[PDB]
RNA sequence: UAGUCGGGUGAUUAGCCAGACUCUAACUUAUUGAACGUAUU
């Protein structure tokens, strides 16, 4: 039975959460269920994922200047064979191919 | 685990021979390039990244003394016991932490392809691969135990975030296939293949790409 | 002496101070400039010259530990491990070296704490007694000040001694110095798990004053604080600024302005009471005329109660109906301390705390809350909520900067806003004989929380012993035995688990992607 | 301490102690020396030092029982990347001894102090009985002050 | 509790005059009289909630003023109390008038 | 509480709702109410109980209606007096839980 | 980055300059005795 997070004490009913919990990742849990970010927002390298995607996206998904200083940036906080640099080894392999459908989409 | 290919004998071990000699006599650092040529800086038994690392007799000094300075028998294995204790997987754990073991009942990866006995299912776990009976299934059933391959929740947790970071892309990948020809294709797919030879845990994501 | 001379002269506080005492001018200032002298850096916080840290820990043969080693940052160190490692064995240890301090700040030869004969002894320790022993550190005149605390066990004839007299002649120092010429001391602080209690404003202390300076190093290493001591201090200064006549002046002042705004702005109703109050205020003004550091000493503690506990935004005292009640504004609704959650009460309690022992004990400060201490926090997320979880480190080190703070903690969010050099892990099978705790090998700050569960805490992110939690891998598994295709086993695994998850679930969205990709695998087996 | 004849007892004592410590140090490439109730290792292999403490600890209980200790608040490792020194001597970073560059410095001042006249003559004997330490433990200190003072005044000085 | 007209018949015949239940009470009395019709006055603390960040000790103390006002309406004949300044004061005289170098 | 203090005693007491932390601050009507059901068997599928209070002023007193709960607990207590039966557990484990072990044990009263 | 080593400069235990190092990791100590260095003989 779980309060609503902005009850201003006239909640008539208790209610069940949506999402199914039992046999659920954890961190599934804290954003669906505890209205909690999987990373702590008050932390700037929190986001530098998040921004590398939107650099990744603007730039037609090729790896820019801006990309790649954010990119060693992640590297050399996190490390070389972080769970955060292989997202964003993914995501650069995942684009250049979405790419190269284009390109022979085009022709 | 993957399929080693054994090059050529390093001179130094020519020199020692058991019962004369003892293991902390021979400079390791003679050893390891040869190593490091063979398995390309990733751990023999768990293919992750070496930094924390040692040399290991596939079958241990105590049981077998005479495999010793044997160059077969030697493999580079994550973990350290001088840096720090408490290892879980691999070398060290084979050694302490698993009990008894038949060294007949386990995969050596020079001698063997493991591909023949090993399953890795996206979701991280290591299982038998489907079709097995008798010997050839206690071996893959005790190669997973004795390594501690699914039981160490560190490499679990790491191998089973590697594969789901790719998935996005195996599954972009085989969506495309109605679209193109087989030739442009297949080089793709070789294309993906190449990128994983220098990647952690590359059987796994090999598993999830073919 | 030349010898103490030489040393003085080269930066040594204690030579310096030796030769104060001889000569009882220049090394009484040599001395009280080595405690007092600092900057204020680029950000604005004051620093001081000479910092105050406990550098080394080590355990012999105590409670569990047989022989351990911990070397603690200056700023902040976060102790973690399952329950029964010893982590507030290791708080307790370094509480008791402290009490040597605290005591020697207030009495001349005074007794700090000791190690328990029943209990504090490893059981099957072959020698039948403990150690414990720390070194710390005060700026570069005096790199290591060493203590031992030990016990024999009950019943044994040989007795170990403590040596504690570095403890003692530092504190001297401390107390000297301030006799003759006022300096900030160190705050020394423990908050253990007995901070949670229930909440009396009826018991009072009737024991000491709360406005004596010294009363700052009252119960300050017990556990729980003295929260009641901090309301009967706030109510306190609440009374000494609504006396003092002027600040009433400039708060009636106010009120008058703003109620001739009122006025002037069409609201003919409050003309009365403007009335009466510009009387109060004309009177007030005749009354014999004369900037309260009480009124200062209130505003700073407000602040740092408001800044670091999320859901105040304000607090204060009231009196109209007869009985002194400290009120404040929780998610916007004014409610008495009484009416907080223990969560939010527990938690204010301890900044409260923290708060007004570093205004009575740095008066020359700027900002007193930059003062030196060494502060130790079990259970940090004790009544926490994951999103206060998030914050909390933060906040408190943000509002008391010059603090060594060195905390235990279970939580993987707290883990999440740390770095991994501030972090000391026990080794998973450890049984207590581990000679050195280190850092963990991944990057902790920023991190994901589901990957600090299993990389830091060892823990899976899905409960292995829920049968729902293995449903995906079987899936996978019968989908794999029958060359990609679902057959009936397989349908009947996937429709519980969309039955069980739900069709908008993260588990079946995967099986679908499983199903997917091994149907175009097969058939691309096929053509070839 | 101060009878003539406990030093020459107390290393008699020590004798089967540092033999056996020595052979044990000597396999495993550790340099080993003690001065009186100071021990000192060295090595240029990494994580071999981390051992020794535990092994003194057993060999202290097998030959003395309970009577003789380490005093574990004075375990100390070190390194070249930080201090290191052995019985007041600083061994630096070129691997040479050293009187540390704070003395050298104090030296330097009680030197300059001499050349004006401001140095008393307790502070004179005092620089003067410095210098033979230096001139024993760095004497190429003693000819950089030459060549810093003027030979002269060194030799006024030392006179 | 709240100070109730037959609380004066409690402890009468023994427990009686004790110096510390009159301290407890002089200090409260003196805290509720430091520092109007009830209409009036919900007019004016409905205006004062509207203005409403230094006018709100006025408004605490002008609720506090509201509620005693009701109170009293709400309270019975049988329970009728003169004001809590005029109480004070006639304890005051009372004393400078009976004790002894007491002025 | 209603249900533990009548299988004790005929007629014992429970505990009631306090008039300074129980009321709602800003309740128009000036009391509380906590009203529950509890069930036992298909012989009796509803037991409600009502506890109330009204605060200090007191324009009407709100009475709490506890009958159904000492009805219940008279069957436990009565039975149970004639022929032993097995009696339900009713706990409270708050954050109160948490608090030091006292080593010195009271020898045994009985 | 920090800490450390220290060649130079500097009425000099400071400050400044130059160069370097990095096993999780120095905290400078004690005489009249003993030994070592210097002086005296
Ligand atoms: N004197 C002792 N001898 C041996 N083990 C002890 C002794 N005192 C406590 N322990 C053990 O040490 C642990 C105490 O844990 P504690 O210090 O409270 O750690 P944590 O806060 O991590 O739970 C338990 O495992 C307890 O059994
Ligand atoms: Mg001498
Ligand atoms: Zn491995």
């Amino acid at each position: 039975r779980e309060f609503e997070p902005n009850d201003d004490g006239d909640q008539s009913f208790l209610d069940s959460p949506d999402m199914q919990t039992k046999g659920s990742e954890n961190a599934q849990i804290l954003e669906q269920v505890m209205n909690v970010h999987s990373t702590p927002p008050g932390i700037a390298e929190s986001h530098w994922l998040g921004n590398f995607e939107l650099l990744l996206l603007d730039n037609s998904g090729e790896l820019d200047n801006h990309s790649q200083v954010l990119y060693d940036q992640i590297k050399a906080h996190f490390g070389i064979d972080s769970i955060e640099l292989k997202k964003a080894d993914s995501l650069i392999r995942i684009n250049k191919m979405k790419n190269k459908l284009n390109k022979i989409r085009a022709e | 685990m993957r399929e080693l290919a054994r090059l050529e004998r390093p001179e130094i071990l020519d020199q020692y021979i058991a019962g004369q000699n003892d293991w902390m006599e021979i400079d390791q650092s003679a050893v390891w390039p040869k190593l490091t040529e063979m398995q390309g800086g990733f751990c023999a038994y768990c293919e992750c990244r070496l930094n924390r690392c040692h040399i290991e007799h596939f079958r241990p000094r105590g049981k077998f003394p005479a495999l010793t300075f044997i160059w077969n028998n030697l493999f580079g294995s994550c973990g350290d016991s001088r840096k720090s204790g408490g290892w879980s997987r691999c070398g060290i754990y084979k050694d302490n932490g698993a009990g008894a073991y038949n060294a007949d009942d386990l995969i050596k990866p020079d001698e063997e392809n493991p591909d023949d006995y090993l399953l890795f299912l996206t979701t991280g776990e290591v299982v038998p691969a489907i079709g097995l009976t008798g010997r050839a299934l206690k071996k893959a059933q005790e190669t997973i135990r004795v390594f501690n391959l699914n039981g160490d929740i560190k490499l679990f947790g790491s191998r089973r975030t590697a594969v789901q970071a790719i998935m996005p892309n195996v599954e972009y990948l085989y969506t495309l296939l109605e679209e193109f020809d087989e030739d442009d294709w297949n080089e793709m797919l070789r294309d993906e293949l190449e990128k994983i030879e220098s990647d952690e845990y590359k059987t796994a994501l090999k598993h999830a790409w073919t | 002496t030349k010898q103490y001379e030489r040393k003085a002269k080269g930066g040594n506080l204690l030579s310096a101070f030796e030769l104060y005492q001889r000569n009882s001018g220049e090394w009484f200032e040599m001395c009280r400039d080595y405690i007092q002298d600092g900057h204020v850096d680029e950000s604005g916080i004051f620093r001081p010259d000479n910092a105050f840290y406990l550098r080394r820990l080590t355990l012999k043969d105590f409670r569990r530990f047989s022989l351990l080693e911990i070397k603690l940052e200056e700023d902040l160190t976060v102790i973690i491990g399952n329950n029964g490692k010893g982590k507030t064995s290791i708080l307790y240890a370094i509480a008791k070296t402290l009490s040597w301090f605290v005591a020697n700040i207030l009495k001349e030869g005074g007794s700090g704490q000791r190690l328990s004969e029943m209990t504090d002894i490893k059981n099957d320790a072959e020698d039948r007694y403990s150690d414990v022993s720390s070194t710390f550190f005060f700026g570069k005149g005096l790199k290591s000040v060493p203590i031992r605390l030990s016990r024999s066990a009950l019943g044994t004839a040989e007795r170990r001694d403590s040596e504690v007299k570095p403890a003692k002649d530092l504190a001297d120092i401390w107390r000297v110095i301030n006799e003759v010429n006022t300096i900030n001391l160190p705050t020394f602080a423990l908050y253990n798990v007995e901070r949670s209690q229930p909440f009396n404003r009826n018991i009072k202390d009737n024991t000491g004053r709360r406005e004596e300076r010294f009363d700052a190093y009252s119960q300050t290493l017990g556990g729980a604080g003295r929260f009641d001591h901090f309301v009967e201090w706030y109510i306190y200064l609440h009374k000494r600024t609504v006396s003092d006549i002027s600040s009433s002046i400039k708060e009636l002042e106010q009120q008058v302005n703003d109620l001739q705004r009122t006025v002037d702005g069409g609201m003919v109703s409050v003309k009365s009471l403007l009335e009466q109050m510009k009387f109060k205020l004309s009177e007030a003004i005749e009354r014999n005329d004369a900037v309260l550091t009480e009124s200062v000493q209130k505003s700073i503690v407000e602040k740092a109660i408001c800044s670091v506990v999320p859901s105040i935004s304000n607090i204060w005292v009231e009196m109209i109906t007869g009985s002194d009640l400290v009120k404040v504004t929780n998610d916007g609704h004014d409610v008495t301390i009484d009416q907080l959650s223990d969560g939010q009460r527990v938690f204010l309690s301890l900044v409260a705390d923290l708060a007004r022992r570093m205004v009575m004990l740095n008066p020359l400060l700027e900002n007193p809350l930059e003062g030196r201490g060494i502060v130790l926090i079990d259970e940090i997320e004790l009544h926490l909520h994951p999103k206060w979880q998030q914050e909390v480190i933060l906040n408190l080190r943000s509002a008391f900067p010059n603090i060594q703070f060195i905390i235990t903690t279970h939580s993987p969010i707290v883990l999440s806003t740390i770095e991994k050099r501030c972090i000391r892990e026990f080794e998973p099978n450890d049984d207590g004989d581990q000679s050195f705790l280190d850092s963990p090998d991944m990057q902790t700050k920023g991190s994901e929380n589901a990957q600090i569960l299993e990389q830091v805490m060892n823990v899976h992110s899905t409960p292995p012993g829920i049968a729902e939690s293995h449903w995906l891998g079987n899936f996978e598994l019968l989908l794999l035995d029958n060359s990609g295709e679902l057959d009936n086993h397989s349908q009947v695994l996937y429709d519980q688990i969309k039955a069980h998850f739900g069709i908008d679930s993260i588990e079946l969205k995967k099986a679908d992607s499983l199903i997917r990709i091994n149907k175009m695998k097969n058939k691309l087996n096929k053509i070839r | 301490v101060g009878a003539p004849s406990s030093p020459v007892i107390s290393n008699f004592c020590m004798y089967e102690f540092d033999n056996r410590i020595h052979a044990a140090c000597k396999k495993v490439e550790i340099t080993y020396t003690r001065y009186a109730d100071d021990l000192t290792f060295s090595s240029n292999i990494p994580d071999v030092l981390k051992a020794v403490p535990s092994t003194l600890e057993v060999l202290l209980k097998d030959l003395f029982g309970s009577a003789l200790r380490l005093n574990h608040s004075k375990t100390v490792f070190s390194s070249k990347a930080h201090n290191r020194h052995v019985t007041g001597i600083t061994i630096n970073n070129e691997e040479t001894l050293s009187l540390g560059r704070d003395r050298k410095r104090f030296i330097k001042h009680l030197i300059n102090q001499y050349k004006y006249g401001l140095l008393d003559n307790e502070d004179k004997a005092y620089l003067i009985g410095l210098l033979a330490f230096a001139s024993h433990i760095e004497p190429s200190f003693i000819t950089r002050m030459n060549e810093k003072y003027s030979l002269e005044l060194m030799e006024r000085l030392r006179g | 509790r709240r100070e109730e007209r037959f609380d004066a018949y409690s402890q009468t015949l023994g427990g009686a005059g004790r110096f510390d239940h009159f301290v407890e009470w002089y200090i409260y009395l003196h805290k509720r009289t430091v520092s109007s019709s009830i209409k009036e006055l919900e007019q004016q603390v409905n205006d004062l909630q509207r203005t409403v960040v230094s006018v709100k000790s006025l408004l605490e103390q002008m609720k506090f003023k509201l509620s005693e006002a009701i109170e009293r309406n709400d309270a019975a004949v049988s329970s009728r109390v003169l004001t809590e300044s005029v109480q004070k004061s006639i304890v005051e005289k009372a004393i400078c008038s009976v004790v002894p170098s007491i002025s």
